[PDB]
């Protein structure tokens, strides 16, 4: 099971990097106002 | 009795004509109300976020 927890981490952490800009939070889009 | 028909009448034209010209004054009164309020929505707004 551990191999499998494992492999889908990594996956999950490597679409996280190629958004970048989350860090999985919200770093560069935030407090922004319209009208 | 022409010439006070001609008088009074005169009176009746120019009376209404004030009476006309006195309504359109609230025209930009409404139009700076709204578009001052309005705001009062998007704070509303801000401060749920």
């Amino acid at each position: 099971n551990e191999l499998r927890g494992l492999w889908d981490r990594i996956e999950n952490r490597i679409y996280n990097l190629r958004h970048n800009l989350t860090l999985d939070g919200k770093e560069i889009n935030m407090d922004l106002y319209d009208s | 009795q022409f010439g006070s028909t001609l008088l009074s009448l005169l009176e009746r034209k120019d009376s209404l004509s004030f009476d006309a010209y006195q309504m359109i004054q609230s025209g930009d009164l409404y139009r700076f109300s709204i578009d001052l309020q309005q705001q009062d929505i998007d704070i509303n707004k801000a401060s749920l976020e």
